[PDB]
């Protein structure tokens, strides 16, 4: 007869869970719920990292599964399958499962990191003019919103604040135009700001 | 992005997985299409056929086994390796056979299609090997719900359920088999090397995990297997001879008595123990060794 | 330092936090 022990025990969610998959290059365990979320939890304090819903369809049966031989994490839907990687420390889960657009006015759900949009924003705000292009009142304001809710819990967890990604869900044409003329405006000028890359 | 499996985008995939070879994606359609990507790679298109149902191999398994209508269903996938990867695709026929009115009998097989393609081998998107598993499979009308190769890479283990249809409930087959190595294709042997059986339709099998044996050193054995169970039993078994070695109850749940049924199974390195999801969400950590 | 499991001349604070389950240094 072998001896098992238990500790104790964490709760993720009410909702339920159905699949598991842990992976082991972060210490991250991606809970499956019910509902189609996924719940990624640190797996060295008991602290929850983040929350993702793969930008899918509603009601669909998400199952998640991981490979260490190639350290890749697979998602299958009831319509497609994505694959995805670890990204600076974190997985960017929020467009996990994006069905591609066909045209260039669809919507695009764009998902950004903390220092990225820092920096983004910096040079938006003080070495890069582009007031004069399309949607850039609307790309400044969802930048803004989106830093402003992250700094609050940057503060509080360092690994929950770096695992927090900004969404923005705007036209694939209008955010081309805009990253295009970002890279011009930084390409004229000569200087090496990390915005650009 | 994540691509479909097909052009058409319309068809719902029925299983995926992945075996020996991993490098490989594979994705099989309820209609009889495996799309394969290289997500080792860029994302691309890396292999894409559809399944016929009336091969020649598969027709004379029918025949052995007992207008003609023949419906094929892929419930797991799994790419096998030592020598070019090849794919297995755990599929279900069903026929219609007259009764010795006609009724409809189902059969679960084992199906092996070439991978890499050309730089008389046989071309890619055709019929490798069809491997038919044993009597009490098609006598409780079986389905393969997982397979798994082993840590050694000689083995493979294939986990059944009872199929639902559209006596002795069993809980399902474990059909341990012998990787076969003879010529320069992947291929398996007709004899299985362990058959074990789940008397018990409460510990039907759910989700299964494979335990490095290095852990333990802090016939050769071939590891141990934690599975899950419907009720939430968790199993820890020798690969062996699949004996109950270790048995865990499932919790209950808070503000009553109902079981809170663990539903899968996977193993965190970090705290080094077997994490378990409950029915209500909850998470256990279940510590090896003392 | 070892990193604690999760559950189921002055130091700096950090450091005073974690001073039971340490396993090198100061250096």
């Amino acid at each position: 007869e072998w001896l098992v022990l238990r500790d104790g025990c964490m709760h993720c969610d009410a909702d339920g869970l159905h699949s598991l998959s842990y992976h082991p290059a972060l210490n991250a365990i991606l809970a499956v719920t019910s509902r189609g979320t996924i719940k990624v939890i640190d797996g060295t304090s008991g602290a929850t990292l983040q929350a993702s819903a793969l930008s899918a369809k509603p009601g669909g049966q998400v199952k998640c599964q991981y490979i260490s031989a190639v350290d890749k994490v697979i998602f299958v839907d009831d319509y497609a399958v994505g694959c995805r990687k670890d990204l600076n420390g974190i997985l960017l889960l929020d467009t996990a499962l994006q069905t591609p657009v066909s045209k260039q006015d669809d919507v695009v759900q764009l998902e950004l990191p903390v220092t990225e949009a820092q920096q983004l924003l910096s040079a938006c705000l003080e070495k890069v003019d582009i007031s004069s292009t399309e949607g850039y009142d609307l790309f400044i304001t969802q930048l803004k919103d989106g830093l402003k809710n992250t700094s609050h819990e940057t503060a509080a967890n360092h690994k929950v604040a770096k695992w927090a990604t900004v969404t923005f869900h705007l036209p694939h044409h209008v955010l081309k135009s805009i990253a295009s003329a970002i890279v011009n405006e930084l390409k004229k000028i000569n200087q090496n700001v990390a915005a650009l890359p | 992005p994540a691509q479909f499996p097909c052009t058409d985008g319309t068809d719902r995939i029925s299983c995926f997985g992945s075996g020996s070879c991993p490098h490989f994606l594979a994705a099989a359609t309820k209609r009889g299409k495996i799309c394969i990507w290289d997500v080792s790679k860029l994302m691309k298109v890396h292999l894409k056929f559809e399944i016929n149902a009336y091969d020649p191999a598969i027709v004379q398994q029918l025949i052995l086994s007992g207008a003609m209508e023949v419906s094929l269903d892929i419930t797991a996938l799994s790419i096998l390796q030592q020598p070019f990867p090849c794919l297995l695709a755990g599929g279900l026929l069903t026929y219609k056979s007259p009764a010795t009115p006609l009724v409809r009998r189902t059969l679960p097989v084992l199906l092996l299609y070439s991978i890499k393609e050309s730089d008389v081998f046989p071309k890619p998107g055709t019929l490798v090997q069809c491997l038919r598993l044993p009597k009490f499979a098609e006598e409780e009308n079986l389905c393969i719900d997982s397979i798994t190769p082993c840590a050694d890479g000689i083995h493979l283990l294939v986990g059944l359920r009872t199929c639902p249809v559209e006596r002795n409930v069993s809980g399902g087959y474990l059909v341990l088999y012998k990787m076969n190595y003879a010529t320069r294709i992947v291929t398996l042997e007709e004899e299985p090397i362990k058959i074990q059986h789940i008397k018990d339709p409460q510990d039907t099998i759910t989700s299964l995990i494979l335990l490095p044996p290095d852990i333990l050193d802090n016939i050769s054995t071939l590891g141990h297997l934690v599975i899950t169970t419907q009720g939430g039993y968790v199993k820890i078994l020798d690969l062996s001879n699949f004996e109950i070695l270790a048995k865990v109850e499932p919790p209950k749940k808070e503000g009553t008595e109902e079981q809170d049924t663990f539903v899968s199974v996977i193993y965190c390195s970090g705290t080094d123990r077997l994490c378990a999801c409950t029915k209500g969400g909850e998470l256990h950590f279940l510590q090896i060794g003392g | 330092l070892k990193n604690k499991a999760p559950g189921l001349l002055r130091l700096c604070p950090f450091l005073e936090d974690h001073k039971e389950d340490i396993l090198c240094g100061p250096v």
